[PDB]
């Protein structure tokens, strides 16, 4: 029913472009916070900015090496980095862009500062849009992300809580979680995205971990413009087994426009609607819920669908009626909010989907300064000037 | 020059071809057997197998040139560049222990039996006595041999996906991004 | 049955190679290497379909560990030895040091590629890279100016004893390090971006002024040529995001040619009969008469495809006059008597054996029939949608609004949407719709969902070329002539079929193809049957 | 209709790219006055050093001593022969005999002293497999950089319609899945009825995309080996037995047949049917009776 929401919002966000004629964009969180406003949803939301990571407190999943390379990141004198450029996979397929050290940090200050509200009780649902990377490893940058801010997020929330769920529901699922969370019984990792001549290439059926970790991480492989219905069939009933047998405590959900019609590496054909309401019945279970951002390759559909997401969690019906704000020429022809969806080929059969059902339910009837740690600070931030 | 391998050997070295290329292993360095072990196994089984007509001088002559040509020909013609790094660190390791590193104590026979398959191109491309070429090859099918009848308490097949001693380690992804990038 | 079990497998699986794989598998399992699990994942995929032969394995064997999948190995514990100061104990045992993954492991060191897409897309695609990166530059330089106007205000009240000396640390006071470098990285000289900022660190208050004057003017002139290029760049927008949204439709333009051909029709029908008549070898030797049934539930859409027709009567050129007036009236006449209409507003079981060029005339037609009914199932939340479209005033104002089509008279507001469309449809085959325009309005009408009819013209130009070979050919005029002699709308089968099989196998030959085409008056059901070949063994 | 001519401003051209703006505006007088890309050691490519002299380049693994870029020597690089050829043992002192009386220094060690004297006149590499183990085994083909490649590796269309899949060239006839006795072509009026099929690299076995757990075709890596020949690597807990098979070889004297026995004749696998490593010729018959041995002598165990 009624939820409080806390919204993470940093001015400093999409303050740092990666490149020009490039896929990933932090962009997007700017428009999105400006459609926030816009809507006329902070009467009923309550919003606070977290603030920047330091070196120690990035410490608890990747090594020092690596905090250290993300601090002394310049592109400048990139000639002579070569040993630990490529050790950490940064430069060859993942080039090097200004700005960076702040940016991992107010992922992982949102990421943690939201898995610190879930753990003390303040608010029902965590919103950081801010921060959803979920491809890093833990000493290799791959999938375009640098810090993997959901494996601290998980563990900050395991400090309180027994079991925690994370979920991901774009196309380039991160594999970095799944691999951090491999041999623990205690978290349990779902995937939705699609497998065969894809990127990340990982994620199989009789992938669901090995010793503790048995049967405790979830990956079903999809195809080409799945449509929505199927989407629901493929969603619904595996998340209604999976809150009735492994029961967690909180959900991580890794919101993104990678899983729209409209993608550039992409190959889904979920429209707003079809993004939306699987997460309206993952949330009318009544758990405490993640919610982080870090997919999508166009701009202005995750910009609508992550507004969509927040009007949704807002526990009210968003109107298809665009205000004017300073983004407003971003949008197609129509104006409106509304991601139409693509006449992608539905290959996704369903006796495939039946099939895998079988399989997921034979593999899951078995479950039955650290001064500044906790978190547990962040700035007021209750003057925007967003509304235009 | 013509030199034999049997079959089950060069199975082996395929093997191993197939693990540092394509399957992405590496040799396990601390190993329960080093080649030093494997060259004295040798000397005293042969020593106490046959009699002693004066053979044991230029077995023994035969083992410390091994010995010493292993110690210099490690890294010049074999060591793929995926262990190229494992070699470096070997040597830093060693390095700032104040200790000279030796192939001989951390090694495997593998690399031993890759040197035995390269020889014939070091002794084509070398002007030697015929004499001393046949004797060198008497000795190395001689050693074949001995690898033939203990072959299989010597390569034990084992995946080190589930075992701690496979005398094989596994690949990691910053150890791909610095060895092939 | 362990006497016959291996003849009855060896006649299952047919091909000799898959035999000796069997055999090898079988003496894997039978030579202590394989487990029970493996020997029943492999009869899994061998003898899945075979139930019974399943369960008499399963019973004889006696059936009643980790999985280890291709990706993510065990690490060794070398790389494990890690200091790691900011992991406390439960870090540990949360999360592992022995498992990694790469994804140039699952390429097998192949890499790996990206989806296809079309030319619209791609400049889509990199309209939107330069959207992002301009207005990324206008909206950091504007936060630059209002961190460079806060510190001002705050330089505001005080003296020259404390502005001559306001040394300051790296961030300007705030919380963000390198925008303002970059910023002035991007707006300046690279080597004179170093002494810039080296003298704002060092020395604010006397440089600052004269920084904003120049960031404010570039954010003037800046915003000044984005507004002046929003115009063309949401005229180009307009036009290529729906061509962006169609992926089937763009290449429909050559599959409705390559896919709607003859040989891909008797193709389909013969791998539908194969598969129908292997299955049933499978499981029971009765074999059903039905298969590819197509369902009528609308009698206005035969009123449609006449009103095509007759609109594209007066529209070729290279027909003389009364054989387009013989084509027009045998192809009224087909609908006339196919499915017993006797009358028809826009005019101002039964057994029929055809051969293929008739077959693939009337699976063209029952196409067309199809891609109306999916219209049509879906015209009546799109004419409520169309109807009551609520324009935002906002864009009104600004003209923002998609005008492209709307001169002449394309949108479909106040207007039916399936009249519209049909309205169109005359005027292509007239041939004076500009046929970009004709598909942008099917597209924005009905959010790109219907790609079927967008070769409109095409196939009723392939449709009206089959029904002329109906009465050039001489065997085609003979079985239309005894179809007519058959058709009597009496209570005559199942003593009658025989005789026509009989002579329409007699009087056409070996190497033409039969089609049984059975239809039914009650609620408009038909049934298409694949009997080639089979009379004549 | 976009007009790049007149709308192109001023300030910005083009994106993903610069101008003059950035240098010429720019007024702040607030301050008031031989060598070789192939890289001969491995075969591949990567950060390249390379000597004056020389025309062979090396990484900085492939060397005998390993040097990182961050404390690399300052002055001129020199290869191993080129420390050989234009220096010592070459230029001054040159190689008369030294061979001869390095063999007397180094206590004869002669069977192998003139492998270790060609060690320093010999540049660091990877290693290589020699040429004759590659004609015992004919699966196994050198690669692109020297990679192994067996017989396991490879060497609108893109979604839509494709019956040329389900079509084969050689006999024009139906690709009937083994699980299901279908093809399951549909039709062009109903394309959500078609299901993607795919052959087999080995024994053109056709498989629906439904029935064996596997998402979309592979087209990049290794070659698409359907669940239904001997696996590479088998596992039986008992600490274990993998039994990476034999991976074939050659039909020259190599390969041997004795066909003796057919009943516990403890080959291990490794057979082939007919109508060292030691195989037998191995039929129906002997694998049936084998199997009714086995699981009549271990139902009770």
């Amino acid at each position: 029913d009624k939820r409080r929401v806390a919204y993470f919002y940093d001015a400093d966000v999409g303050n740092y472009a990666y490149g020009a004629g490039h896929p990933m964009k932090p962009h997007r969180i700017r428009m999105a916070h400006s459609l926030i406003m816009n809507y006329g949803l902070y009467k009923k939301m309550e919003i606070y900015r977290a603030k920047p990571a330091t070196k120690q407190e990035m410490c608890q999943f990747h090594t020092d090496e690596y905090i250290d390379f993300l601090s002394r990141v310049t592109p400048d004198n990139l000639e002579m980095f070569k040993r630990e450029s490529v050790k950490f996979n940064v430069g060859d397929d993942c080039p090097v862009f200004d700005g960076l050290y702040e940016y991992c940090s107010i992922s992982g200050g949102g990421s943690m500062e939201g898995a610190a509200r879930l753990n003390r009780g303040k608010c029902d649902v965590a919103v950081n849009y801010a921060g959803g990377l979920h491809h890093a490893k833990k000493s290799e940058a791959s999938g375009f992300c640098y810090l993997n801010d959901i494996v601290l997020g998980i563990i900050e929330l395991l400090r309180y809580h027994p079991r925690v769920l994370y979920i991901d529901i774009d196309v380039h699922h991160g594999d970095g979680v799944e691999e951090a969370f491999y041999t623990t019984d205690r978290v349990m990792t779902c995937s939705f995205h699609k497998y065969g001549e894809f990127f990340p290439g990982t994620g199989e059926l009789r992938d669901i971990g090995v010793g503790a970790g048995k049967n405790y991480a979830v990956n079903v492989p999809l195809r080409d413009g799945i449509d929505d219905a199927t989407y629901r069939s493929v969603f619904e009933p595996v998340i209604k087994k999976i809150m009735e047998w492994y029961q967690p405590s909180a959900v991580v959900l890794q919101c993104g426009g990678d899983s729209l019609s409209g993608d550039r590496l992409g190959c889904f054909n979920l429209s707003m609607e079809g993004h939306a309401n699987c997460v309206n019945y993952v949330k009318s279970f009544g758990i405490p819920m993640m919610v982080v951002g870090g997919g999508g390759y166009t701009m202005r559909n995750v910009a609508r669908t992550w507004c969509f997401e927040t009007g949704l969690l807002n526990n009210v019906v968003l109107d298809k009626d665009l205000p004017y704000n300073e983004y407003y020429e971003y949008y197609g022809p129509d104006y409106k909010l509304s991601v139409r969806p693509s006449n992608m080929f539905n290959v996704n059969t369903p006796e495939y989907l039946d099939k895998v059902m079988t399989n997921i339910f034979a593999n899951l009837e078995n479950t039955k300064v650290e001064e500044d740690s906790a978190e547990a600070k962040d700035t007021k931030g209750g003057s925007q000037y967003a509304r235009d | 020059i013509s030199l034999q391998i049997p079959i089950k050997l060069k199975s082996v070295l395929v093997d191993d071809w197939e693990y540092v290329t394509k399957d992405k292993k590496i040799c396990r360095l601390p190993a329960d057997v080093t080649v030093e072990m494997v060259l004295n196994k040798y000397e005293h089984e042969v020593s106490q197998e046959l009699e002693s007509p004066g053979s044991q001088s230029q077995l023994s002559e035969y083992c410390a040139g091994l010995k010493l040509y292993f110690d210099k020909c490690l890294g010049n013609m074999l060591l793929y560049r995926l262990e190229r790094l494992q070699y470096d660190e070997l040597l830093k390791k060693s390095s700032k222990d104040q200790k000279p590193l030796v192939p001989i104590r951390i090694y495997g026979a593998i690399h031993l039996l890759r040197l035995i398959s390269v020889l014939p191109e070091l002794i084509s491309s070398t002007t030697m006595d015929l004499q001393s070429c046949q004797l060198l090859i008497k000795q190395t099918e001689d050693f074949l041999v001995w690898l033939l009848m203990h072959v299989d308490e010597y390569f034990n097949d084992k995946d080190p996906n589930r075992s701690d001693d496979a005398l094989y380690v596994n690949t990691s992804s910053q150890y791909e991004g610095v060895a092939l990038g | 049955e362990e006497v016959t079990f291996f003849e009855k497998a060896k006649r299952y699986i047919g091909n000799k190679h898959l035999y000796t794989e069997f055999l090898k598998i079988l003496n894997l399992y039978s030579q202590d290497i394989l487990d029970l699990d493996d020997l029943v994942e492999k009869v899994d995929f061998y003898l899945g379909s075979n139930k019974e032969l399943f369960t008499w394995f399963k019973n004889f064997v006696g059936y009643q560990c980790e999985a280890f999948g291709p990706s993510y190995k065990r690490l060794p514990k070398s790389d494990t030895f890690m200091p790691c100061s900011g992991r406390d104990d439960m870090c540990w045992e949360v999360l592992n040091d022995e498992w990694v993954g790469h994804p140039v492991w699952a390429s097998e060191d192949s890499g790996f590629i990206a989806h296809r897409k079309n030319q619209y897309e791609e400049t889509l695609f990199k309209i939107e890279e330069e959207r992002h990166e301009y207005d990324f530059y206008i909206e950091s330089n504007l936060r630059t100016i209002q961190c460079l106007e806060t510190i001002v205000n705050k330089i505001e009240n005080m003296t020259e004893n404390e502005k001559a000396n306001f040394k300051l640390p790296p961030g300007l006071g705030h919380t963000s390090m390198t925008i303002y470098k970059k910023v002035i990285r991007k707006v300046y000289d690279k080597e004179r971006g170093f002494e810039i900022i080296d003298a704002l660190h060092e020395h604010p208050a006397v440089t600052a002024p004269v920084v904003l004057k120049r960031l404010k003017q570039k954010d003037e002139e800046w915003r000044r040529a984005q507004r002046e290029w929003n115009k063309v760049w949401r005229e180009l927008e307009q036009k290529v995001f729906f061509k962006s949204l169609d992926h089937l439709g763009l290449t429909f333009k050559q599959a409705d040619k390559k896919l709607l051909t003859t040989k891909q029709l008797i193709s389909e029908i013969s791998s539908i009969k194969v598969d129908q008549t292997n299955k049933k070898i499978h499981w029971l030797t009765p074999k059903p008469k039905s298969q590819l049934d197509f369902d009528f539930p609308d009698k206005n859409i035969f009123y449609d495809i006449l009103c095509l027709a007759d609109t594209f009567i007066t529209h070729t050129t290279a027909y003389s006059n009364p054989d387009k007036e013989r084509l027009k009236d045998l192809l009224k006449y087909f609908i006339s008597l196919f499915f017993s209409i006797s009358f028809e507003k826009i005019e101002e079981i039964f057994n029929l054996f055809a051969n293929t060029n008739i077959y693939i005339f009337f699976r063209h037609w029952t196409t067309i029939y199809e891609r109306l009914l999916e219209i049509k199932q879906m015209n009546e939340r799109v004419t409520k949608e169309i109807n009551t479209r609520s324009t935002v005033t906002f864009a009104k104002d600004l003209d923002l609004l998609s005008s492209q089509l709307s001169e002449m008279g394309l949108d479909f507001v106040g207007e039916d949407a399936y009249k519209q469309v049909l309205r169109l449809s005359r005027r292509l085959i007239n041939g004076d719709l500009e046929h970009q325009w004709f598909e942008e309005s099917l597209r924005q009408a009905y959010n790109n969902k219907a790609f079927k009819l967008y070769t409109i013209d095409k196939v009723t130009q392939s449709l009206v070329k089959h029904a002329h070979t109906l009465m050039t050919d001489a065997k085609t005029a003979e079985i239309m002539a005894l179809f007519v002699k058959d058709r009597n709308a009496s209570t005559t089968s199942a003593k009658d079929q025989i005789i026509y099989r009989l002579q329409v196998r007699s009087h056409m030959s070996n190497t033409e193809n039969m089609f049984r085409i059975e239809f039914d008056k009650r609620t408009l059901h038909v049934s298409i049957q694949y009997i080639a070949l089979d009379d004549l063994t | 209709k976009k007009r790049p001519k007149r709308l192109s401003s001023q300030n910005v051209n083009y994106d993903l790219k610069r101008r003059k703006i950035i240098t010429s505006e720019g007024i702040e007088r607030s301050f008031k006055n031989e060598n070789e890309d192939f890289c001969s050691a491995c075969n591949q490519s990567g950060s390249f050093l390379c000597c004056d002299t020389c025309p062979k380049s090396f990484h900085f693994l492939c060397l005998d001593p390993p040097i990182d870029p961050n404390n690399l020597p300052k002055g001129d690089w020199h290869c191993n022969e080129c420390k050989f050829k234009i220096f010592i043992n070459n230029s001054m002192a040159t190689l008369k005999k030294i061979e001869s009386n390095f063999i007397k220094q180094n206590n004869n060690v002669k069977i192998f002293a003139k492998l270790l004297f060609n060690i320093d006149s010999h540049n660091p590499k990877q290693f290589q497999l020699p040429n004759y183990i590659k004609e015992t085994f004919p699966a196994v083909k050198t690669g692109s950089r020297g990679q192994y490649s067996d017989e396991n590796d490879k060497i609108g269309q893109s979604d839509s319609y494709n019956p040329d899949t389900h079509i084969d060239s050689n006999s024009g006839k139906f690709l009937i899945c083994y699980k299901c006795n279908q093809t399951r072509l549909g039709s062009w009026s109903h394309p959500e009825n078609s299901r993607l099929i795919m052959t087999c690299d080995y024994c053109q076995t056709p498989w629906h995309l439904d029935c064996v757990p596997r998402a979309s075709f592979k087209n990049l890596g290794s070659k698409w080996k359907c669940p239904l020949h001997s696996p590479t690597k088998v596992y039986k807990k008992i600490n274990y037995k993998v039994w990476k098979k034999q991976r074939l070889i050659n039909k020259k004297n190599q390969l041997y047949y004795e066909p003796l026995q057919k009943i516990g004749y403890q080959n291990n696998g490794n057979i082939q049917i007919i109508p060292d490593f030691k195989i037998t010729q191995i039929d129906e018959n002997s694998i049936k009776y084998d199997f009714f041995d086995k699981i009549y002598k271990s139902k009770m165990v």
